[PDB]
């Protein structure tokens, strides 16, 4: 039915879909138990392309669990909802990948693929129609990458008509949570712009931004973030999920989307954010929330549009508004900082709207758009790779694993191919 | 006896669908289960809803209307909607996996899909009918369906039928405002397997929708609502004729190669009036003369292409109610009198009035006031070819660019459907270039 699926690993990861199956469970008003316990059928009508009935109502996700060791996976399953899930899931590992990204995904990453792509299969032929999965790990290591690597790749094999959309977590230009990530990451990211269909930037320095700046937030965890960012994601399919006047989905989203393949790395606004006294500053109108969808502080990722030019630009909105605003906004918007949007792409701002905003908010936005501002991300974390290549720096826990380095050659001309694409691109009229 | 039948498609598209049964089920009062509200006498002289509504043994009279569309969300809206009574399940096709605005996937990829079943119910309601004149075929270049899977479908409907007519009510690019970036690709795809598939059909836009509304109908903030109850009325006009008295109760294939001369540029514009408030109903009289003046109005043109840039080139003003020969005649004078207006001289006039007795109803909710009196100036001129023009430029470079061409090209077109379809826009570009050429001596 366009019904999904969900496969988490990630030092974070595997917390974020733990949160973000939380916040959808709010949006379904279902018990922790698993049985509805909401007041519209409208959660019900589209309930399944997320969740899943079971004898007796037990109402479940599609989700999938990655883990190199079962921590996360009694984490999660000390989790509240977390009677709203299926044992069946709990796929982890005896080892962890150490973040030797090769350990992930040779090592221990040939070593349970099995047993997850069996079972995930077994949740294909669960799926009736089904438009898709969402992936999540980070792009750094290989607790979330190790394996999600061979993930995309089997599942992209093996189901060459699905929906990849994959969200992993990108190491933060100041702050090196650990030095191995040029190589995991350089690593992956040859494999990621082959195989997965769609991407989208995962810092946390952003998210600090939001929650100290924006959120007026002193306390920053995960938790909160995940909120933050299960937030859009939880946008996302909304309109898939529910009806619009002027709906979209995420084929007609990357097809409305990507001009060529190589360019399904996304950055994401989503708003509002405010501290609980700002609402008594400050109503929410569409022409609003556009005051907040092409602010570089909502941009979420290491690229500036500021600095960079809106290659594509998009926004997704939930609840109920005069559309005769939101063009006007969006044209209006589209000429006032033309420079920054790229030229013959005419139009290159797009529109959607959902009949109910998420829950709590009476409007919603989000913003998916690209630029290319993101090459100075791969410029970066390719130069320390660059830095400690030329010093081997680490190698010798990595040529332990029995990769060579001509796979580092690999994913580095190649992403610097990438990069300078985006070049041409950026530098063409 | 004369029959018609609808056809609704893309999500604009059967937005506008919904909006129309509502309508004229409301306007023969024909309450939503498919009851009367009380017993219908025997009578003659003429049809009656039996054009659209359908007879049963008993309270249930269905559209003559089909939907098909490969985006099935919003339609079970209607199959959850208070016309859930009214409605028939075989009236109902839908895809699940829409095109994601692939014109070619729709078209060619799920264009396989979905066929021969919406011919089979083609053929259960055309073998229902009898005098059936003609299509009502609904669609739209966003919805992608509305491009892609109508674009096959009249490229065989045509095929099976042919002798009825083609009633063409789409969407067209607005020509600043939009819903994306590959309506190039949609359209012009379209357009070439469109035209020699279609008879005859008109091009609404919306921000003229907008425009007007928010100054006509005084409105402050609009949606599909408003347009698809326009549009509603517009259509709700242009067939009365079969619906009811007039004095001229003009025919659709009288239309159509008369309005539309040669055979090639057979689209046109359509400004209905008279469009106010109730505050606005008063404080006015509303003359036939202030809608025929007011129907010409370049600021009023219901499609956002001025026809001052153009030359008309025929105009079927048909009209609602209480309308006299000859006060609408002296205004067509004055349509003659107009200098800034130039018409395709070798057309001198070609005009056919439609003075249809019923003037218009209102639909309760609505932001339209009351009249007695409707216009409707489905007109063809030279000036629509250039914002067509700007379709082929803003969709040359992008096409330069090869952009998105990987989408379609992974669905199963070629590159010489693109410059092909390219020269087909060229030739027509070379169509309102030509006839509008005045001929010489
Ligand atoms: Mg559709």
């Amino acid at each position: 039915m366009r019904e999904i699926v969900h496969i988490q690993g990630g030092q974070c990861g595997n917390q974020i879909g733990a949160k973000f199956w939380e916040v959808i469970s709010d949006e379904h008003g279902i018990d922790p138990t698993g049985t509805y316990h909401g007041d519209s059928d409208l959660q019900l009508e589209r309930i399944n392309v997320y969740y899943n009935e079971a004898t007796g109502g037990r109402y479940v996700p599609r989700a999938i669990l990655m883990d190199l060791e079962p921590g996360t996976m009694d984490s999660v399953r000390a989790g509240p909802f977390g009677q709203l899930f299926r044992p069946d899931n709990f796929v982890f590992g005896q080892t962890g990948a150490g973040n030797n990204w090769a350990k992930g995904h040779y090592t221990e990453g040939a070593e349970l693929i099995d047993s997850v792509l069996d079972v995930v299969r077994k949740e294909a032929e669960g799926c009736d129609c089904l438009q898709g999965f969402q992936i999540t790990h980070s792009l750094g290591g290989g607790t979330g990458s190790g394996m999600g690597t061979l993930l995309i790749s089997k599942v992209r094999e093996e189901y060459p008509d699905r929906i990849m959309e994959t969200f992993s977590v990108v190491p933060s230009p100041k702050v090196s949570d650990t030095v191995v990530e040029p190589y995991n990451a350089t690593l992956s990211v040859h494999q990621l712009v082959e195989n997965a269909d769609e991407c989208m930037v995962i810092d946390n320095e952003a998210l600090y931004d939001i929650c100290f700046r924006t959120l007026k937030l002193t306390t920053p965890t995960y938790g909160d973030l995940n909120h933050l960012v299960s937030a859009a994601m939880s946008g996302v399919t909304c309109c898939l999920r529910f009806p619009g006047q002027l709906n979209s989905d995420l084929r007609k989203l990357a097809v409305n989307l990507i001009p060529f393949p190589r360019l399904h790395f996304f950055m994401i606004g989503f708003a509002p954010l405010t501290s609980r006294g700002s609402q008594q500053y400050r109503a929410l109108t569409v022409p609003e929330l556009t005051q907040q969808m092409f602010d570089a502080k909502n941009m979420m990722c290491a690229a500036d549009p500021r600095h960079g030019r809106y290659l594509t630009a998009s926004a997704l909105f939930r609840g109920r508004m005069s559309t005769k605003e939101v063009d006007e906004q969006m044209l209006n918007v589209q000429n006032k900082n033309s420079s920054y949007f790229v030229e013959w792409i005419p139009n290159n701002i797009k529109s959607s709207i959902c009949d109910i905003p998420p829950k709590g908010l009476k409007m919603a936005v989000t913003f998916v758009g690209n630029s290319t501002a993101i090459q100075e991300m791969f410029k970066r974390v390719a130069e320390q790779f660059t830095a400690m290549f030329r010093r081997k720096a680490f190698l010798h826990w990595y040529t332990g694993e029995g990769m060579d380095e001509m796979e580092f050659t690999e994913a580095e001309s190649n992403m610097n191919d990438l990069v300078s694409e985006y070049q041409q691109y950026q530098d063409a009229t | 006896m004369r029959e018609v039948i609808s056809i609704h498609v893309g999500q604009g598209g059967i937005q506008v669908g919904n909006a129309c049964w509502e309508l004229f089920c409301l306007e023969h009062g024909i309450q939503p289960d498919g009851q009367m509200p009380s017993d219908k006498t025997i009578g003659g002289g003429d049809d009656a809803f039996n054009t659209f509504f359908s007879e049963t043994g008993a309270g249930k009279h269905v559209p003559r209307a089909v939907f098909l569309d490969l985006e099935p969300t919003v339609i079970d809206e209607v199959r959850t909607g208070t016309y859930r009574q009214l409605f028939h399940p075989e009236q109902l096709i839908s895809g699940k996996e829409d095109a994601a605005n692939n014109f070619a996937r729709g078209h060619y990829t799920i264009g396989k899909e979905i066929v021969d079943l919406c011919l089979d119910r083609i053929r259960k309601l055309a073998d229902n009918c009898t005098g059936l004149q003609g299509f009502l075929v609904f669609n739209s270049v966003g919805g992608g369906t509305g491009s892609g899977l109508g674009s096959l479908l009249l490229e065989r409907l045509s095929v099976d039928y042919g002798k009825k007519s083609k009633l063409g009510f789409t969407i067209y690019p607005s020509p600043q405002v939009s819903t994306a970036v590959v309506e190039p690709y949609n359209s012009i795809l379209s357009t070439h397997s469109l035209l020699e598939h279609t008879d005859v059909a008109v091009m609404l836009d919306n921000e003229a929708i907008y425009d007007i509304c928010r100054r006509n109908l005084d409105i402050e903030r609009p949606t599909y609502t408003n347009l698809n109850r326009l549009i509603a009325q517009v259509i709700s006009s242009l067939t009365a004729s079969l619906r009811f008295d007039g004095a001229l109760n003009v025919d659709i294939t009288e239309f159509q190669t008369n309005l539309v001369p040669y055979p090639r540029i057979h689209f046109m514009l359509s400004s209905y009036a008279p469009i106010i408030s109730a505050e606005k109903a008063y404080h006015e009289q509303l003359s036939v003369a202030e809608i025929t003046n007011s129907a010409f109005e370049p600021a009023n043109m219901m499609a956002k292409c001025d026809p001052r840039h153009g030359k008309y080139m025929a105009c079927s003003m048909m009209y609602r109610g209480d309308v006299v020969p000859k006060d609408v005649n002296a205004s067509i004078a004055t349509i003659k009198t107009k200098r800034t207006i130039q018409f395709v001289d070798w057309c001198p006039t070609g005009f056919k009035v439609g003075i249809n007795y019923q003037p218009p109803t209102v639909v309760p909710g609505g932001d339209l006031a009351k009249v007695m009196r409707a216009v409707c100036m489905i007109s063809n001129s030279t000036a629509i070819a250039e914002v067509f023009s700007r379709l082929d430029h803003k969709f040359d470079l992008m096409y330069a660019k090869r952009a998105f061409v990987h989408w379609y090209v992974g669905e199963g077109m070629e590159e010489g459907e693109f410059s092909e379809a390219r020269e087909d826009l060229a030739a027509l570009e070379k169509d309102y270039e030509e006839v509008g050429i005045e001929t010489a001596e």
